[PDB]
RNA sequence: GUUAUCCGGAAUGAUUGGGCGUAAAGCGUCUGUAGGUGGCUUUUUAAGUCCGCCGUCAAAUCCCAGGGCUCAACCCUGGACAG
């Protein structure tokens, strides 16, 4: 699905989901009740690291089991490799290049078939990019400057070291797989990895 | 009787505390049947420094902190050589709780049962896996891990003990 | 002189130092001589001496210690048999285990002689694992 | 600080109770 | 340097050990001989461990600390006090309480009351109250006089505690092992070298052997203060 | 979501991995057949054991690496440890 839903709920519960669904911080007129008082079971903590990951990328949870099985299946730090297989997801890159303000914005911006990759169109948000790729607009998007609106309001945050945004010819490419320091979201890999040990 | 114990509580950035169980244990008397609280507190910084402690008192919070003062005089340091994991596998029973600890790859958060996982997530190790063989208990379990990580040796002190100069180690 | 001549020496080692006594008297057969030869040179023990009592050549073996402690030897020795009589174990040069990463050794019976993991891993030969200590 | 000083003392003594049970006499 | 000639101990009651069928056999690689129902302690390792003893006493006072000595036996009762008034150390008079080292908070408050009662005993207001209050103050002041009269000059824990031989004070010794406080003590022919971590195995049947090792360590401490 | 079937958890059939004084459990004790295990030294064959090489264990599956379907599922090409 998309979850397509009320989302300041998820920001108040999970903590501030960075970039995804807002640059606006939560509870501009809210939070004036509901003392937590400090009781939270540890399973709630690991569950909130699931959904801190799952809402921040908009994944289906069954697909997140799929990415964990591939992450175990690869060789190396599974806590990091999970955040390589979920960074080189395409609409995360179009978010990170500022081609859309939010990640539902990027997912819808790639559903309606506005992205060529290496000159070929990719209609699917779960496309996993590679090193040395090419990410452009559509030919109609020099007449449909929605991407240029997003690139107009974007450039507070610059880019991490895989990206290379070309200003008017609108091309962004990733030099190499993103480093852990490079990952934008702040979370503990071990907490999430431990949670899926049960399966 | 100076008041409010502000300087005297020692704000506990140095040791973070958690309970692992608070069972109400009760004794009967001539008058009836009255209970006290036995709490088990595992103290420890994430540097590699933990220890258990039991306590019991008629209040909950005095039993927790009383178990903490019993706990913060009972500390071992964790032999944890590599990138926050274990030198070698180990097993050590205490009473009737046996605990198998096993070192892990760095892409593995700590996976163990609740008492073992509690004393390891307070021990600052990140990469272990410890099955528990035996009891459903929590105290003898955790204390069995503490005995199961005292008796654990690095490569530098085994190289020092045997006298062999150095090889057979990747790092 | 029971069933095993290797649980002879080995159980005399465990029973020796679990009572902290730093002195072993055992028989000196060929394989005991070979084990203490590949065991004094690996830093576990101190000295092995042959002598005779009624013209029966024995090994007295001095264990390691440290200084005046709660127990004068810190690292407990932890000797263990593997290939029991009646259940023989055999390994290739693949299965041959690095005990605790290498902090223990697995003395085993090659066609060469009896080696350790160092001296049977470089050879590429394999054979019957007598016992591993750690 | 006092606890640390105590620990240091205990180490000193254990080493002083480490140097000469070996050798000596 | 801190030497003792082998003949000064070998003449006196040092190898004059204890009973030949009471030996606790962790001295089996230690004890030299046995004669006439009395053990014979090896004097070489005795004097070497005393060399080590005075090295580790004089070094520890060379850092600058305060030492403690336990006196309880009533065979070596006043000899410790003679070995503690000149040596500046605080000492046990006759008898020990279980808790004077580990439970020292209540012992500290008990020294608040003992200090206040000595302040009232000196001030001359003792003869104000009749025989009831004077009787009670003399009784509790007598009991604290039995224990806390010899350690008024201590706050906190010492570094090295030297104890009456082994038998009567396993209590104080085990409080020292719980606190971790290193102790260097005397061993009989039938006791543990592994209770403390260095000790001095010599029989204490002789008063002059007790005066020997204690006098030796008294000059060790006083020369530790000599700075 | 419920149910059913199977494995896990279960070291709750235990080689890895349990027990038998009192918790379930040592035959009432003993002789001994079959069978099982067995002292030390030296020598011989190599059945076990180990090492090399060779043959085979179809293809498909699983594992690795590439490639194709807009990705994945799936399909395809090559390779191989085990054993």
């Amino acid at each position: 699905s998309r979850y397509r839903g009320p989302r300041f709920k998820k920001i108040r519960r999970l903590g501030a989901l960075p970039g995804l669904t807002n640059k606006r911080p939560r509870a501009g007129s809210d939070l004036r009740n509901q003392s937590r008082s400090g009781k939270r079971s540890q399973y709630r903590i690991r569950l909130e690291e699931k959904q801190k990951l799952r809402f921040h990328y908009g994944i289906t949870e069954r697909q997140l089991l799929k990415y964990v099985r591939i992450a175990r299946k690869a060789k190396g730090s599974t806590g990091q490799v999970l955040l390589q297989l979920l960074e080189m997801r395409l609409d995360n890159i179009l978010f990170r290049l500022g081609m859309a303000p939010t990640i539902p914005g990027a997912r819808q911006l790639v559903n309606h078939r506005h992205i060529l990759v290496n000159g070929r169109i990719v209609d699917i948000p779960s496309y996993r990019c590679k090193p040395q790729d090419t990410i452009m607009a559509r030919d109609e998007q020099k007449s449909i400057a929605l991407i240029q609106n997003s690139l107009d309001l974007s450039p507070r945050e610059e880019l991490p070291k895989h990206l290379t945004l070309n200003p008017f010819p609108y091309k962004g490419l990733v030099n190499q797989i993103i480093d852990s320091k490079w990952v934008g979201l702040k979370i503990n890999e071990l907490l999430v990895v431990e949670y899926y040990s049960r399966q | 009787g100076f008041g409010s114990k502000s300087k005297k509580e020692k704000i506990r950035d140095g040791f973070e505390e958690n309970v692992v169980q608070v069972r109400r244990v009760t004794k009967v008397v001539k008058g009836g049947k009255h209970m006290r609280f036995r709490a088990i507190v595992v103290v420890g910084d994430k540097k590699g420094q933990v220890g258990v402690g039991v306590g019991k008192a008629k209040e909950v919070v005095s039993a927790v902190q009383k178990a903490a003062v019993d706990a913060r005089r009972n500390i071992i340091t964790v032999p944890m050589t590599k990138y926050l994991t274990f030198p070698h596998r180990n097993e050590a029973d205490y009473g009737a709780a046996r605990v198998m600890l096993r070192p892990a790859a760095p892409g593995t958060g700590v996976i163990a049962g609740g008492a073992v996982r509690t004393v390891l997530e307070m021990a600052g190790v990140e990469n272990a896996l410890g099955k528990q063989l035996g009891s459903n208990n929590a105290l003898n379990n955790a204390r069995a891990t503490i005995v199961a990580v005292q008796t654990m040796r690095q490569f530098s002190d085994v190289a020092r003990d045997r006298g062999i100069p150095m090889e057979e180690l990747w790092k | 002189m029971g069933k095993d001549t290797i649980a002879d020496i080995i159980t005399c080692i465990r029973n020796a130092d679990m009572n902290r006594k730093g002195t072993v008297r055992i028989v000196s057969t060929n394989i005991t001589e070979n084990i203490v030869k590949i065991l004094l040179r690996e830093g576990f023990i101190e000295n092995a001496r042959k002598h005779q009592e009624r013209n029966k050549y024995f090994l007295v073996l001095t264990l390691r210690h440290r200084r005046n402690k709660k127990g004068p030897y810190l690292n407990t020795f932890h000797l263990k048999r593997v290939s029991r009589p009646g259940l023989r174990i055999y390994s290739n040069y693949q299965r041959i285990p690095r005990i605790l990463g290498g902090m223990g050794i697995a003395i085993l019976s090659t066609s060469r002689g009896i080696m350790t993991d160092r001296e049977a891993r470089l050879e590429g030969i394999g054979g019957e694992i007598l016992c591993y200590i750690w | 600080t006092r606890e640390r000083q105590k620990l240091k003392q205990l180490f000193e003594d254990a080493y002083e109770r480490c140097r000469n049970a070996p050798m000596e006499g | 340097y801190w030497n003792i000639n082998l003949e000064e101990m070998m003449e006196a009651g040092v190898h004059f050990g204890h009973g030949t069928r009471k030996w606790n056999p962790r001295m089996s690689p230690y004890i030299s001989a046995k004669c006439k129902g009395i053990h014979i302690i090896n004097l070489t390792r005795t004097a070497r461990f005393l060399s080590e003893a005075c090295d580790l006493v004089f070094d520890a006072s060379s850092r600058g600390k305060q030492f403690l000595i336990v006196g309880t036996k009533n065979k070596a009762a006043d000899s410790v006090a003679r070995a503690a008034i000149r040596a500046r150390c605080h000492y046990v008079n006759k008898k020990w309480l279980g808790g004077m080292l580990t439970n020292w908070s209540t012992t500290e408050t008990r020294l608040h009351k003992f200090r206040d009662l000595r302040m009232e005993q000196t001030a001359g207001r003792l003869a104000r109250l009749p025989k009831r209050d004077a009787a009670v103050v003399k009784r509790q002041l007598s009991h604290l006089q039995t224990y806390l009269g010899g350690i008024k000059y201590m706050t906190g824990l010492p570094d090295i505690v030297i104890i009456v031989d082994q038998q009567e004070e396993y209590t104080a010794l085990r409080e020292c092992i719980t606190l971790g406080i290193p102790t260097i003590c005397l061993i009989d022919t039938n006791c543990n070298p592994d209770l403390a971590d260095i000790s001095i195995p010599a029989n204490d049947d002789a008063i002059a052997s007790i005066r020997l090792i204690l006098t030796k360590l008294v000059f060790a401490i006083c020369e530790g203060r000599s700075s």
